[PDB]
């Protein structure tokens, strides 16, 4: 008998056992797919899908920027970023018409948010390209570096505390011909061109922007979030429980008025080259349409991020690595040597990349005017997709078929109803061509269509009114490494949050609690006082064991038992046991005069000590 | 708020064509009215831009084309089904024994050592170096009793055979490009496309043996708070029924082996950064009678472990005891050099039998990111459980009842779980649990981007086949593109090739 | 970089905890079994003293007791 | 050491029956030193054969 797990699908439907098709449920230990060659391929692919655009050398940049929009309509099913301004504006107008006043209101909440926005909030972010060291650094240090260099220059208004003044300081740096840096260890000068190019690079790490643009992108993201919160078709930015209902809602909405003779078909669709085709200039048009009949200052603030994304550049990784079979060497080339170099040193495959990319090289940074990068305007792209979906109402198609569905950042599910199969095909084709008009390409290889009742949307497998409830990211059943008192609370809080966010199962949560308690006891040497395992603490923990009458009130760090279950994870351990602790044990454990403490929710006990540094 | 200078002139070029100034475009947008350009541009668009649906019938899907070539070879970091243990019992006074003296105690229980000789030579190595490394390992374990003070850890002598084995001398020099500009053979890393390999039969046997039951308990989980809520009762019932059936599985032994070995490697790398430290391969279990048992699988000699990032590689040499002759399936052991080191005496029901005992030796490399992956293999339990639990809740929704009792307690083995010469066999809920655990463990051990891509791309084909089986009229847009996407991930990995073969078997049996 | 591995390594050390200087006049240097509870060693840059994890259990089983009547009410939401 | 690790009833020592021709505090301190020097074994980089 040759075991075969996949044969379980002969009896169990795939949607029921879909969790067995995910190999890791975590983070695999290779994290590959990044490098200079990948960045070069990405830029070449972006410039290949828009070959029929207009080339123009930028005055302030000097690099050939490509403008593909309003270009020729595509002739085939290949990817194309030849979007149309008029179609985009018409889609925005119809979206605003179907939801009257949404843009105005969203502008009011965006103004409310933008008023009190703090500069310190910009510290919350992933790795940021520091424009001073020309390398990737955490945002908490990038913000400090940029504000200190601005202080060294005539740009010391960002200490006003409001992020608007920081952005104004960023604005004023554009019209200064010399940026000077004094590193307390040298004198550095950047002219107009060098500072401008350094302020418009997307550094590899998927890439990351600089620090001068995170503030600008945050406001447009807030505006798009406000737009999406009023949009039903959007699958963002809701969590898990409020999002699982959207699938059932859209299924029911498309199956109520439909009788038994009108066909309904759903497509579980995926979008191909989502970020290599959408253009910042269309995002500029959408921003302008959204903020019409609005104060000039607010419109001006939100209008610049698409401009920078239209005039951005991509950094070329760290470079390449050579080898020798005679002198035994591993010399490297950095990115800055890819402009002038001998092409024989590379293989056949990389040579074509270099030949295609060479016209776009400017100071070691390729010019990338069309396209985007991974996950920057996800909410805005969701808004555009929802606007395209909105055109499926019978008042817009003017035909016997009509479509509606859900659109996330790049994933979409679309239900179309039509009296006949030919009507279904016509509606699918019309949706496809309408998406093509706006620079949205649907992956034909990754998409499939069937009858309504089963589909998928952002790893949510809907089948006959049921959505599979499993966690795609399992918790860490390990100690945080702070101290005995903090680790218990953090672990139980993590398990509780993961149950209430990722829909972790109760039995899996219980086993995760068991594993966490085992790890905690082995890390802190706090096994139960009645155990036979011998450690350096085992004597003391036993002397506290027999001494204590009510042994169920002892903390786990004190050799006590585990009283945690599904119902108790919101109660801190000290609070959970403050009815079985002995009076003397309570006095000793929570003595304010203990020598271990000195003046995520834990009572201050003697277990809140400070480890060695 | 105003924009002046650089962005005023820069915005004019960040607009759609036929536009000169940002203010002009801004004024134009304010007066825009929908005149119906979308329908006109649809009329102009060519008819070749479509989304034609080709139907998906019961004769449309074809089997995946597995690659051809020489058979695949083992690439695991330790022996899985060929492992041999030297075990010692432990009562209760041995609480925390040093892993080095446990290894010595385990080796002292064997008296069948012979003069080593090379059974299968490595084709890309100096086999006498492996022989000398094994001899040095044996010798340096006897000098321990001859020291004035007993050491806690053993660091090996940096001999020539160890230096060659650990790759301490082939590391080339990091020199700047300016000083080696004019070299006649200075090219970039030869990224020769991996050689495609055929699927061999050993990996299926490995998976078969991974789902079986052993005579020892490998996980001993701690207690939990008392159950009060009904949901706690259901969760405890599911968890206890899962654990009581999976605790004796061989996949759990693989989990424990990985955890212990990777923990020891990480500790040695963090502590003895300059030493050629000897690390025993130790696992601990409980016998059927409740006695602690310590098992020694072999030894690992660690190289220099000056680790700065999580991608820096530690080289090591692994010597593992075995009873399987490497000449039965020599292609599985491409990367090994196998010696004959002793004669084990197995006491079977028909008496004592003497069998050769071999040592499998190979050079391997790990890293901090890989060791942390191996330390947290207990997640394979948490994953496996939620795969069973999600199969219950999904099935218990159509009946709107609880089917936990109807699954574990119902003694009708009703789940198709494997092939057979006669046909498709069926197993019970417990065997299914162990098979899912083994699948998770093998996904962890043979983790690769090819497996990730294959799983992601074959999920869609599985869903399409399911829609066909539901008479939902499935429709595709480019099925050949999907097939080529799947077949791109099948190159040389035995686990991914086995999963593709499993998919082929499911496809040929589902359309009947 | 990973706090968990650091915590596991540092708990194997002999005096991983820091305490106030006054601890040496409250707990004995060794317990009933001869295990040393703290060492006369200052902190890296402060006046704190090195202390074993055994000292916390010693305090919890032998330290002075005080009044803990208002503790159940100060964390009103947690005890509720 | 293994035999001593099986006992957890250790107490603060005190003199029950004093020696009439000796310095009993010396005996008390000798027992305390015996107990203490058996715990310093784990604090050595190499384990000694004899103490």
């Amino acid at each position: 008998m040759d075991v075969n797990p996949t044969l379980l699908f002969l009896k169990v439907p795939v949607q029921n056992a879909i969790s067995t098709t995910f190999p890791y449920t975590g983070d695999p230990p290779y994290s590959h797919g990044t490098g200079t060659g990948y960045t070069m391929d990405t830029v070449n692919r972006t410039h290949k899908y828009s070959e029929k655009g207009k080339w123009t050398t930028n005055t302030e940049t000097g690099a050939p920027q490509l403008n593909p929009i309003d270009g020729p309509l595509p002739e085939d099913n290949e990817p194309s970023g030849y979007a149309q301004t008029d179609c985009v504006l018409e889609a925005m107008a119809f979206l605003e018409e179907s939801h009257p006043g949404i843009f105005e209101n969203s502008c009011l909440e965006t103004m409310e948010i933008v008023q009190q926005t703090r500069v310190d909030k910009l510290t919350q972010g992933r790795q940021t390209y520091d424009w001073t060291l020309n390398r990737n650094q955490p945002a908490a240090t990038a913000l400090a570096n940029t504000i200190e260099v601005f202080r060294s220059n005539g740009l010391t208004a960002n200490e006003s505390g409001r992020l608007i003044d920081f952005l104004k300081d960023v604005m004023d740096s554009m019209d200064k011909e010399e940026m000077e840096i004094t590193t307390h260890f040298k004198k550095q000068r950047l002219n107009k061109r060098s500072y401008l190019i350094r302020a418009l690079t997307l550094n590899t790490m998927i890439a990351t922007p600089g620090m001068q643009i995170r503030g600008f992108v945050y406001f447009v993201e807030a505006l798009a979030r406000s737009i999406c919160e009023k949009l039903e078709q959007s699958g963002l930015p809701v969590g898990g429980n409020e999002k699982k209902a959207k699938l059932a809602n859209v299924v029911r909405k498309m199956m109520t008025n439909s009788q038994d003779t009108e066909l309904s078909f759903t497509i579980t669709g995926d979008n191909t080259k989502w970020n290599e085709n959408q253009n910042p200039r269309m995002f500029l048009a959408m921003i302008t349409y959204i903020t019409r009949n609005q104060p000039e200052w607010f419109r001006n603030v939100l209008s610049i991020a698409p401009i920078m994304f239209s005039n951005k550049m991509a950094r070329l990784g760290k470079g390449y690595m050579f080898e020798s079979k005679s002198m035994k060497l591993r010399t490297q080339v950095p990115a800055e040597m890819l402009a002038n170099i001998d092409l024989k040193y590379f293989n056949k495959s990389t040579r074509e990349k270099i030949e295609k990319i060479r016209p776009l090289l400017i100071d070691g940074t390729a010019s990338l005017s069309p396209g985007m990068m991974m996950g920057m305007f996800n909410m805005l792209s969701t808004v555009l997709g929802v606007s395209i979906l909105n055109l499926g109402q019978k008042k817009y198609t003017k035909t016997t078929y009509w479509w509606d569905g859900l659109q996330s950042s790049d994933d979409f599910a679309l239900i179309v109803n039509a009296p006949n199969h030919e009507g279904i095909q016509a509606g699918v084709d019309r949706f496809y061509r309408t998406c093509k008009l706006v620079g949205i390409n649907m992956s034909k290889k990754k998409s499939y269509i069937n009858r309504t009742g089963t589909f998928e949307f952002t790893s949510f497998f809907y089948r006959y009114g049921f959505v599979a409830n499993f966690s795609m990211e399992l918790p860490s059943f390990g100690v945080s490494g702070i101290n005995e008192s903090a680790d218990m609370s953090v672990g139980v809080t993590v398990i509780k949050n993961n149950m209430i966010n990722n829909d972790l199962g109760p039995a899996t949560a219980q086993m995760a609690l068991q594993l966490f308690i085992k790890d905690y006891r082995y890390t802190y040497r706090c096994h139960r006082g009645d155990t036979q395992i011998q450690t350096r603490r085992a004597f003391e923990l036993k002397k506290l064991w027999e001494q204590t009458r009510s042994k169920a009130g002892l903390l786990v760090s004190d050799g006590g038992p585990n009283l945690y279950n599904i119902r108790n994870l919101h109660i801190p351990e000290v609070c959970l046991k403050w009815e079985l602790m002995d009076e003397d044990y309570q006095g000793r454990l929570c003595n304010p005069m203990n020598p271990f403490v000195s003046h995520y929710d834990a009572v201050a006990t003697t277990h809140s000590w400070i480890p060695k540094r | 708020f105003e924009i002046t200078g650089t962005m005023r002139r820069l915005a004019d070029q960040s607009l759609p064509p036929n536009f000169s100034s940002l203010e002009n475009f801004r004024a134009y947008v304010d007066g825009f009215e929908p005149n119906g350009c979308i329908e006109g541009k649809l009329s102009q668009m060519s008819k070749e831009v479509n989304a034609r649906i080709e139907p998906f019938l019961r004769t449309t899907p074809r089997p995946l084309r597995l690659p051809d070539g020489p058979p695949c070879s083992q690439r695991s970091k330790f022996l899985l089904m060929d492992a041999l243990k030297l075990s010692i019992e432990d009562p209760s006074h041995e609480g925390e024994g040093i892993p080095l003296y446990d290894a010595i105690k385990c080796m002292k229980t064997f008296f069948g050592w012979k003069e080593p000789n090379i059974i299968k030579p490595h084709e890309k190595g100096i086999n006498p170096n492996y022989l000398l490394t094994w001899k040095q390992v044996l010798a340096e374990l006897q000098d321990i009793e001859n020291e004035e003070k007993i050491p806690r850890t053993k660091n090996m002598k940096k001999t020539s055979q160890l230096k060659w084995a650990l790759g301490e001398n082939m590391a080339p020099e990091k020199v700047d490009f300016e000083d080696c500009k004019d070299v006649n053979d200075l090219k970039q890393y030869d990224s020769d496309e991996p050689e495609p390999r055929s699927l061999a039969c050993w990996i299926q046997s490995e998976f078969n043996k991974a789902c079986e039951l052993t005579d020892s308990s490998w996980v001993e989980l701690d207690e939990i708070g008392e159950d009060v809520a009904p949901i706690e009762h259901i969760a405890s019932m599911r968890r206890n029924y899962f654990t009581a059936e999976v605790s004796h599985c061989r996949a759990t032994e693989y989990i424990m082996k990985g955890v212990y070995i990777n923990t020891a490697l990480l500790n040695a790398s963090c502590a003895a950064m300059d030493d050629f430290q000897l690390i025993p391969m130790i696992s601990k279990c409980r016998t059927k009678e409740g006695r602690r048992k310590t098992n020694l699988y072999g030894f690992i000699i660690k190289g220099r472990s000056h680790l700065r990032n999580d991608t820096d590689v530690v080289n090591f040499v692994s010597m593992e005891f075995s009873l399987t002759d490497p000449r039965l399936e020599p292609h599985k052991w491409e990367k090994y050099c196998v010696l004959e080191i002793g004669d084990m005496l197995l006491r079977t029901a028909v008496g004592q039998v003497s069998r050769p005992m071999f040592l499998y030796v190979r050079t391997n490399g790990t890293s901090k990111i890989k060791m942390k992956w191996g330390m947290e293999m207990r997640r394979c339990l948490l994953q496996s459980l939620q795969q069973i639990e999600s199969m219950i809740e999904a099935e218990s929704s159509v009946k709107e009842k609880d089917l936990t009792k109807e699954f574990f307690e119902n003694k009708s083995e009703t789940w198709p779980i494997g092939e057979s010469p006669k046909g498709v066999e069926e197993g019970s809920i417990g065997k299914v649990c162990r098979t899912l655990l083994a699948k998770s463990v093998f996904n962890s051990l043979y983790a690769s981007p090819q497996l990730e891509g294959f799983s992601a791309e074959s999920r869609k084909l599985l869903l399409i086949v399911q829609a066909l089986r539901d008479n939902l009229e499935p429709g595709t847009f480019d099925l050949e593109g999907l097939y080529e996407a799947i077949e791109e991930c099948l190159i040389n990995d035995p686990w991914v090739l086995l999963n593709a073969s499993w998919f082929n078997s499911f496809l040929t049996h589902a359309l009947r | 970089k990973n706090p968990a591995l650091r915590m596991k390594w540092m708990m194997a050390m002999k005096y991983p905890i820091t305490a106030d200087k006054r601890i040496m006049e409250m707990i004995p240097e060794r317990n009933e079994q001869g295990q040393t509870l703290w060492s006369k060693t200052n902190d890296a840059g402060s006046d704190r003293v090195m202390v074993s994890p055994l000292a916390v259990t010693w305090w919890n089983r032998n330290g002075p007791t005080t009044s803990t009547v208002h503790y159940p009410k100060v964390y009103k939401t947690y005890f509720e």
